[PDB]
């Protein structure tokens, strides 16, 4: 099951106001169009790999998904991250944790820390020990497909906590459809508009074209 | 591929001519850059500054260069329109016997004096110890100049470039223009209205040219375009490590003590050192290369006009007839006027006329037949002149000459 | 006679201005140098360090350290830095193997387990510890840049309290992360008050610089901590105690130029600051910049020195410098009319004068006498 | 014009003789109070800045002096131009060879470069007379062959 | 006036390079010699030459 991720899975790269400006930036972005795997949440949610962190996203009206899980073995041989969201709090966790073989949510801690019409995106990452959560919000009216459109990412949480990681699985509450992207190394060439926010991007290794927007460092080649 | 139809005793003369108002861009200065090599490869650092000075006179023949440059960006401003003696101006009445200059001319209207047309070019062209010196003449002084240059070149033609300008009415100045070209000016008064009408539309077709294609200028939007990419690669190379820990000179000197900070420094030192002789070489050889352009917008200046040129395709392509300069950021834009021969008839020719056993020559011109007469006209456009012993010249006897041809020649004595 | 730039003048930063975190928690450095075990160097700790003040010179002025040697920050500069956090990382070796800690260096615990980056920036603070952990002690045990490692594969060492490098040894480091992000680790400088609209030598979460700080109209997204513009110079910054987002604006800077008639007619001089307002500096302001000592005259003349931007400035009357517009000629309206003719009655015969360079000085340079001469070493 | 190319050619000259004093960050700036200071393990270390200075230096000197011989070059052109037309002949290019209506010129040399006295005739003592571009006669016109 | 043209396209080809197998002052002028022989804290100083 896949969908084509057209201009998605772009993120603000580092905590600097720019504006009225093209900056060309190498980091881990989901690549512009790329397959991604769209899961349905009923009949269920496999564990997904997790190559350079992801690009995940989800449809909802009412937020039944609320929660990750991340690790390497996920049966307490060693730390594993786990992320749970109740509307109310983000509650995160690093444990030992012996997680059921089916994971939900209900109707060795080295580290914890508290904080259809709507989709919901998230970006995780690793970098030199630290778990990156970058995050957006958006109304849309598809439930069948990520949206045509350009939407950037802005940073929800950085946590250091220094734990390998190559495994996933988003968790739900046990009284819908879910999307994930692979994050690969890429130069992006991204513009901030007046206020500084990032309109529209260019993916460095797309097209040539791409690879010529890139090289002039403008959105238009003539 | 144009196979032309020649024999050796076929012409072609044009019966009609175009009046085509050319345009030539030229630059003639750029940006007056001057960069403070300290402020620049130190900045606000004793340090660093007290490092710099091993080095020598680097810093001092640096500035040194970009002053050598940026005097000699108001020498070429300056030998390009200040080739006139005084600040001329045209009347109150524009009786320039039908031409329409009032778009090259400025108007008062404007907060700086600048002519129509001007004010498309200025339309169409677009802090770490780097500063741009002003030019010595402001752009309104270069509008006074070119405006000089327009009000001599209508008034009095070329006399103001020779001597003082003395007067002369311009449909009788262009008919000294058509006489230089080797076009007889009664060419010009029998036609004045045409080639009136035609450089009004000429010049109509330089406002649409430069109101819709940008691309136009591209000759001065690249020199403005190289300044900008040099100032911007010689501020990015600020941003580099060259080899030290860091590419921002206060984070070396807040964490490291003397005897390491100075071999962190000496690598920005030495790298800094050369990205700035890196710029000034490019702009000492950028700067020979707006020289060669200024001084060719100088001997356009004086030669296309303060003057006439013979130079063929040197003042535009045609036979030149005038120029007149329109000022542009950075640079001098020509409207060459050139006479272009338009509506040729092919003619049978001779090179002599054999009569009385005499051989004929032409004074002036060419003979032609219109498949049963004979007549002899001015070269560049057909005017047929009944042969006669006024317009032609006699030399030896028919046997020497390949190509001769009999036909009577009238004597008007008889 | 000319004008002549004699000097680059800059304004000067009037006070220094400190803005560092409101944070009062002194760092767990106690917990790292007080251990009630250290580990193995197979095994080595590692402990992250935030949202704290770090004294250094706790550390540094303890005569107890056998060496603290400190790669890209010397320690006395410690005080002074931001930093993210400063990762210490704790365990225990022979004496004879503290030499290996350090970035490129290279033996039996060093290209195997704990290996240095390259590039490591950050404090190697060891010390005997023979006192505390020799009995011998057969326990402390050893087996990418800072890999943990988790027949045999296993060895240990000898320590017995009659042993200098044969002693057990225990050891620090202090991996100290510089990135462009909140500075959550600082020193113990005391933060002082903000000063806006003058000329300061600033300093904000170790964003030393100099400038004028002034008010910003632009929207910093809350994630951010300061701004770039159009190259990769910082145009704006966040204050930490109050988060208002402060353009900076470099301090007024020109060049300085000295407009003198030739000594052989007189002393007199007028100065002019460049690109500066005369406010940062018989008095004139023109788009050159501030003129000093030069009369502002409403006349016009030829341009005697040439200031720029249309100015111009002359010696003239008992006698001073003058600046005015600079004249471009007499305005010679020509008599024109649609049957009007001017035609010259006489000549003059000119012999003007043009002079050419043609050729300049054969200079040749032997390369080898210049850059070494007479001396082989350097050839 | 002349003295400022011998004032470059000196200027360029004694800055380039000035770098040999500079230490470029050497112990020394002069070469034998290095090699009899010290062994060959160090002394290579403080002449490789000193030969790094001096061939910066160097290439600093024959670059501006490639630069200045292509502008004297263009110089050089331009006075063997004007030598074969306002010498060698008589100019119909407006103030080209100097300022007026040319007659001829005098080639005097000078140290490095060449002097042009040109002799030019100027236009000088006008009147102001009423004209037409045609003459009515006969019911004809008539215009004038010269004048 | 041509061949002098050709020949100094040739001659400023042929000394960039010539420049190749000069060392600088590194141990060796080819650069696979120095990086089969040092690890990256020796190549790096080596290779900055």
């Amino acid at each position: 099951a896949y969908t084509n991720s057209f201009t998605r899975g772009v993120y603000y790269p580092d905590k600097v106001f720019r504006s009225s400006v093209l900056h060309s930036t190498q980091d881990l972005f989901l690549p512009f169009f790329s397959n991604v795997t769209w899961f349905h949440a009923i009949h269920d949610n496999p564990v997904l790999p997790f190559n350079d962190g992801v690009y995940f996203a989800s449809t909802e009206k009412s937020n039944i998904i609320r929660g990750w899980i991340f690790g390497t073995t996920l049966d307490s041989k060693t730390q594993s991250l786990l992320i749970v969201n109740n509307a109310t709090n983000v509650v995160i966790k690093v444990c030992e944790f012996q997680f059921c073989n089916d994971p939900f949510l209900g109707v060795n801690c080295t580290f914890e820390y508290v904080s259809f019409k709507n989709l919901r995106e998230f970006v995780f990452k690793n970098i030199d020990g630290y778990f990156k959560i970058y995050s957006k919000h958006t109304p849309i009216n598809l439930v069948r497909d990520l949206p045509q459109g350009f939407s950037a990412l802005e940073p929800l949480v950085d946590l250091p906590i220094g734990i390998n990681i190559t495994r996933f699985q988003t968790l739900l509450a046990l009284h819908a459809a879910y999307y994930v992207g692979y994050l690969q190394p890429r130069t992006f060439l991204l513009k901030y508009n007046e206020n500084g926010t990032i309109t529209d991007a260019v993916d460095c290794a797309l097209d040539p074209l791409s690879e010529t927007k890139c090289t002039l460092k403008s959105f238009t080649v003539e | 591929e144009n196979s032309v139809a020649y024999s050796n005793n076929s012409i072609a003369i044009p019966t009609n001519f175009t009046i085509s108002v050319t345009t030539e861009i030229l630059p003639v200065s750029m940006t007056k850059t001057s960069v403070d090599c300290t402020m620049y490869i130190c900045g606000d650092s004793t340090e660093c500054s007290n490092l710099l000075l091993q080095y020598g006179s680097f810093c001092t023949q640096l500035n040194r260069a970009l002053t050598g440059i940026a005097v000699e960006q108001d020498k070429n401003t300056q030998e390009v329109f200040a080739q006139v003696k005084q600040i001329y101006k045209t009347p109150p009445i524009k009786d320039f016997g039908g031409f329409n200059f009032s778009q090259i001319l400025p108007d008062p209207s404007k907060p700086s004096k600048r002519s129509f047309i001007e004010d498309l070019l200025f339309n169409k062209v677009t802090y770490i110890g780097l500063t741009v010196l002003p030019p010595l003449l402001t752009d309104e002084m270069i509008a006074q100049y070119t405006s000089a240059l327009l009000a001599g070149t209508i008034t009095s033609g070329w006399t103001f470039g020779a001597g003082a300008a003395l007067q002369i009415p311009f449909a009788m100045q262009m008919a000294y223009r058509f006489n230089g070209i080797g076009v007889t000016q009664n060419v010009l008064y029998e036609n004045q209205k045409l080639i009136a009408n035609q450089f009004n539309s000429a010049i109509g077709k330089i406002q649409d040219s430069l109101s819709s294609t940008a691309s136009a200028l591209g000759k001065l939007q690249d020199v403005v375009n190289q300044n900008a990419q040099a100032l911007n690669t010689l501020v990015k190379q600020l941003s580099s490590n060259f080899g030290a820990i860091s590419s921002v000179l206060n984070d070396i000197l807040s964490r490291l003590d003397p005897p390491e900070a100075e071999v962190q420094i000496d690598r920005l030192i030495t790298g800094r050192l050369q990205s700035l002789q890196t710029y000034v070489t490019q702009q000492l050889i950028r700067a020979a290369e707006i020289r060669a352009s200024a001084n060719l917008a100088a001997t356009k200046m004086s030669e296309c006009v303060l003057g006439q040129s013979k130079r063929v395709d040197f003042c535009g392509k045609g036979y030149h007839l005038m120029s007149f300069p329109q000022s542009a950021p950075h640079g001098v834009v020509f409207l060459h006027v050139t006479y272009v021969p338009a509506q040729e008839k092919n003619f049978t020719t001779a090179p002599a006329i054999c009569h009385d056993g005499k051989a004929h020559f032409p004074r002036e011109g060419v003979f032609v037949s219109n498949g049963t007469h004979w007549f002899v006209t001015q070269r560049n456009f057909y005017e047929p002149q009944i042969i006669t012993t006024d317009n032609t010249f006699v030399s030896g006897n028919c046997d020497v000459v390949i190509g001769i041809v009999n036909n009577t020649v009238y004597d008007p004595l008889q | 006679k000319g004008i002549y730039q004699t000097s680059n003048f800059r304004v000067q930063p009037t006070e220094s201005i400190v803005r560092f975190p409101n944070i009062t928690n002194l760092c767990p450095f106690g917990e790292v140098f007080n251990a009630t075990r250290f580990a193995s160097v197979y095994a080595w700790n590692r402990k992250r360090i935030s949202n704290c003040v770090a004294d250094y010179s706790v550390l540094y002025n303890s005569a107890s350290f056998s060496t603290f040697k400190c790669y890209g920050v010397s320690p006395t500069k410690l005080n002074d830095l931001c930093f993210t956090n400063v990762y210490a990382d704790s365990f225990v070796i022979r004496g004879d193997e503290v030499r290996q800690i350090a970035p490129g260096q290279t033996g039996k615990i060093a290209d195997y387990n704990y290996k240095l980056p390259d590039d490591f920036t950050g404090c190697v603070i060891a010390w005997n510890s023979n006192n505390l952990d020799s009995k011998g002690n057969y326990n402390y045990l050893y087996r990418k840049p800072f890999e943990r490692d988790i027949y045999f594969p296993l060895q240990s060492y000898g320590f017995q309290p009659t042993n200098v490098g044969y002693q057990p040894y225990r050891v620090v480091v202090l991996s100290f992360e510089l990135l462009h992000a909140p500075a959550t680790v600082c020193g113990p400088k005391k933060s002082t008050n903000l000063v806006k609209n003058k000329c300061v030598n600033f300093n904000f979460n170790g964003l030393t610089g100099t400038g004028v700080l002034t008010e910003s109209n632009k929207k910093f997204l809350p994630f951010q901590q300061f701004g770039r513009d159009i190259l990769d110079i910082t145009d704006a910054v966040r204050d930490p105690q109050t988060l208002e987002i402060l353009d900076i604006t470099p301090c007024s800077f020109g060049g300085v130029s000295v407009i003198t008639p030739g000594t052989n007619t007189s002393n007199q001089v007028a100065v002019l600051y460049q690109d500066v307002n005369c406010t940062e500096v018989n008095v004139f302001q023109t788009r050159a910049g501030c003129l000093i000592g030069a009369e502002h005259v409403n006349n016009s003349y030829e341009c005697d020195i040439p200031i720029g931007a249309g100015i111009c400035a002359s010696y003239q009357t008992s006698q001073s410098i003058i600046a005015y517009t600079m004249s471009l000629g007499a305005e010679n309206s020509v008599a024109y009319s649609n049957n009007s003719i001017a035609i010259p009655t006489n000549f003059t015969i000119s012999v003007t004068t043009e002079i050419l360079p043609v050729s300049m000085t054969k200079t040749s340079v032997d390369c080898t006498m210049y850059i070494c001469g007479d001396s082989t070493e350097c050839s």
